RNA sequence: GGCGCGGCGCCCCUGUACGGCGAGGGCGCGUUCGCCCGGGGGGCGCGCCGCAGGCGCG
RNA sequence: CCCCGGAGGACUGAGGGGGAGACGGGUUCCGCGGCGCCUGCAUCUGGCCGCGGGUGACUCGGGCCUAAGCGGCGGGUGAAGACCGGGAAGGGGCGUGCCCGCCCGUCGAACGGGGAGCCGGCGGAGACUCCGGCAGGCGCGGGCGGAGACGCGCCCCCCGGCGACGCGCACGGGGACCGCGGCGGGCGGCGCCCCGGCCCGCGAACGCCCCGCAGCCCCCGGACGCCUUGCGCGGAGAGGGGGGCCCGGGGGCGGACCGCGCGUCCCCGGCCGCCCCUGAAAAGCCGGGGGGCCCGCGCGCCGUACCGACCGCACAGGACUCCGGGGUCAGCAGCCUCUAGCGCGGGAGCGAACGCGGCUCAGGGAAGUCGGCAAGCCGGCUCCGUAACCUCGGGAAAAGGAGUGGCUCUGACGGGGUCAGAACUGGAACGGACGCGGGGAUCCCGACUGUUUACUAGAAACACAGCGU
RNA sequence: GCCCGCCGCGGUGCUGACGCGCAGAUCGCUCGUCGGAGCCGGGCAUGGGGGCGAAAGACUCAUCGAACCGCCUGGUAGCUGG
């Protein structure tokens, strides 16, 4: 009933945080009977224990706004917060020329 | 670890400087374990054949492919 | 501290070693009613200065 | 903030264990004990504190040698040995 | 004082729903536009009905 | 059950309620068991209680060196306790007997100096320490080449070197990070669209070969040039042609998937600027001049668990330092977030006064009040336009105006964004949240930046450069 | 020893909260400063009629117009209580 030991042992083998380790709701009686990395390794084999993939952040909208910005969109005076020098330093342009 | 030319390899053999040789199949790697360094040679199997015809009987060679 | 001299280590070790209760067979043998060893200590409320 | 807040800046040891008297009284910076006076050759004793005197003195320890010598004198053969020597 | 729950209609509030089809500066893409459409959504007011509604003490 | 599991909904928001150290604590660590005490509610939870366990080093630190200091020194002084101190016949090599010699501390740094370590794995609790593999350090035993810059055994006296050092806006190079595509493998959803979403594609210390901008040096020869963002350099020998040395780095072979970019952090390089400020020492190791002469074995002692579990009588206080992703953006600001982590003396119902933290209010606009206290107005970016006075540096964002979204296009700079312009369009809207000066005319005091009554006084008080005795 | 502004360092106003506190000095909003007479950590030095002080009689371990601890000391009181 208390399965904090197996959760820490499982995240150790899978090399993941304890938040991304999932146990099959049934077959739980078995997880309770494990106390070693060896017994847990067999459970990750039978598939009773598994690790969820990380959930990154979709960049589809970001890639779209960048495409529009390379076309001249979202870049007028209402969208600029920093000054012209902070956005394009005068010395950088002089050195290039 | 370092790499070696075959004549220096035979110098090492002939003056008993190695403790074990390994053949690795893949161009074949010949791996020689001496006191100081591990020396490696790369030769085609045709040349491995003659190097082992010339292999030393005071010398344990072990094969390896997997 | 993780970086301690052997002398402080040994005096701390003795405090830990002697922080114990009276054996029950000792209570029976010596015919005691007081059964608490009042020289015990607990790390949360102690001020061992060793 | 001269009270409770100032109390939170304490992570130093002022005194440590004395090699002679064993108390938490040896000053780690002045290198001299405030209870028994070590490394002085003589012990720190003051007549304005007889309770301090009684706390650590002759008799609060084992008295092992003196105990044996006194019993030997009072009831054993020691004064006879003295007569044999002083002949 | 056998309540209410849940509907249906009226009446109000907001301001014309998604989608479909057919104008749009421009170079198959396209903000926006017109029609279906005073529409769609919502209700703590008004009117009429499936599930229901009258409890143990003293 | 507030414990455990699954599913959902949220939060902390990389200066973390994350991952780890120093100090302090001292067993709080781990496994099994439990609820008498504690866990201001409960508990089957637990840093609580019982029983067993637990921290492994040639290479990490301590031990050594010296800093600011502290102690010791024939003696000196004082009634003593004790305090003060160079003017003393002050020790070494060996091998007899010679020779050299002026006189302290194996005290003081777990951040300074200091020979030498990387990867993979295994456990309930330990790892740069174990195991396997691969190395490194310190020890002990069986006289030639070149034109040249340069290349290829010791011992004593003296001359030197390394160790060994400030701050700064820039500029340049490497590493890590981060992105955009391709290609391989796997997911998720899917009312319509979707080759448009998500996850994984890894390479150490060490050894050999090559390659390394700036910088310093050699040879020829003898001059209206070379060159940086900035400078700077040359008859005390530039440019051009050919070479040498250093370079915390990179590549190839060992050890053992493919391209292309802006930026961030860290270290390094050559310069330039600054000072009535000029930015430690020693052990240890080495060079010069003069003179005299491969194979084996080993590496002792101490720390190492865990914790903001520390101090405040137990606690919204106090408590040093590492590492630092994405989007918007000038950004280590605010707001949302991947990874990781998830307590905070307990819950339910009602929707009174009053209070505490907030919001909006017609018409007027300081009439309120000791007093505009409190609140509100202003605020980003671009363009326009800016007075008195002044120590000529300022005042200055003075005051005041106008624009700013989305979409479709066009031009300029050598793959990369910036800057400029036009048409169309939307309640007559656009820094749409967030972030973010209200302004002006004067009088008194003190020149200014700075300091202060820890806990009722931040000022006109103190300090200050300057001036004088 | 320039200006806006983050962490940091400080502490203006609300004479706000609290004031049988979260706390024997804290919390919220607002505010000063932010390359310097700047801020922080460890080691070391100065000892009570003495130290240290950009000076407030400030600070010297919740103690300061003279610290704390034990003793002289059951100090003396024409004064208050019993
Ligand atoms: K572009
Ligand atoms: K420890
Ligand atoms: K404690
Ligand atoms: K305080
Ligand atoms: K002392
Ligand atoms: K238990
Ligand atoms: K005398
Ligand atoms: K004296
Ligand atoms: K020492
Ligand atoms: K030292
Ligand atoms: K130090
Ligand atoms: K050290
Ligand atoms: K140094
Ligand atoms: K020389
Ligand atoms: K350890
Ligand atoms: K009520
Ligand atoms: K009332
Ligand atoms: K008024
Ligand atoms: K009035
Ligand atoms: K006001
Ligand atoms: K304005
Ligand atoms: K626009
Ligand atoms: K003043
Ligand atoms: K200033
Ligand atoms: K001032
Ligand atoms: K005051
Ligand atoms: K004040
Ligand atoms: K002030
Ligand atoms: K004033
Ligand atoms: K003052
Ligand atoms: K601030
Ligand atoms: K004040
Ligand atoms: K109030
Ligand atoms: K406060
Ligand atoms: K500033
Ligand atoms: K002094
Ligand atoms: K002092
Ligand atoms: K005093
Ligand atoms: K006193
Ligand atoms: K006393
Ligand atoms: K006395
Ligand atoms: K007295
Ligand atoms: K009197
Ligand atoms: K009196
Ligand atoms: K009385
Ligand atoms: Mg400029
Ligand atoms: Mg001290
Ligand atoms: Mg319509
Ligand atoms: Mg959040
Ligand atoms: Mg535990
Ligand atoms: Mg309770
Ligand atoms: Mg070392
Ligand atoms: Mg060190
Ligand atoms: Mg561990
Ligand atoms: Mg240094
Ligand atoms: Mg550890
Ligand atoms: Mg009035
Ligand atoms: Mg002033
Ligand atoms: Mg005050
Ligand atoms: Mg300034
Ligand atoms: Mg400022
Ligand atoms: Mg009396
Ligand atoms: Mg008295």
């Amino acid at each position: 009933a208390n399965l904090r030991l197996q959760k820490r042992l499982a995240a150790d083998v899978l090399k993941c945080g304890k938040r991304r380790v999932r146990f099959n709701p049934a077959h739980e009686k078995y997880i309770e009977q494990a106390s070693s990395r060896e017994a847990i390794r067999s459970l990750i084999e039978s598939k009773i224990i598994a690790k969820l993939d990380i959930k990154g952040s979709s960049r589809g909208r970001i890639r779209a706004r960048h495409a529009a910005k390379r076309l001249g969109r979202h870049s007028g005076h209402g969208k600029r917060r920093g000054t012209r020098e902070a956005r394009m330093p005068s010395k950088t342009l002089w050195i290039q020329r | 670890p370092n790499t070696i030319t075959e004549e220096n390899l035979m110098k090492m053999i002939a003056d008993g400087r190695g403790k074990k040789l390994v053949v690795k199949s893949c161009k074949v790697k010949l791996k020689l374990r001496t006191a100081k360094y591990l020396y490696t040679l790369t030769v085609p199997n045709a040349d491995d054949a003659k190097s082992i015809v010339k292999g030393c009987k005071d010398k344990v060679e072990v094969q390896y492919v997997n | 501290t993780a970086n301690k001299t052997l002398s402080r280590k040994l005096r701390l070790a003795k405090k830990t070693k002697t922080n114990k209760n009276i054996p029950r067979w000792v209570i029976a043998k010596d015919h005691l009613k007081k059964t608490w060893n009042y020289k015990r200590h607990h790390w949360r409320r102690s001020h061992l200065k060793l | 903030s001269k009270g409770t807040a100032s109390f939170g800046k304490r992570h130093t040891r002022i005194h440590g264990s004395c090699r002679r008297c064993g108390k938490h009284s040896f000053h780690l910076q002045k290198h001299e004990c405030a209870s028994c006076g070590y490394p002085s050759a003589k012990m720190r004793r003051y007549n304005w504190s007889y309770k301090s005197l009684r706390r650590r003195t002759q008799g609060t320890g084992s008295m092992s040698h003196m105990r044996k010598v006194y019993r030997a004198y009072n009831s054993g053969t020691l004064k006879a040995n003295a007569r044999k020597y002083l002949a």
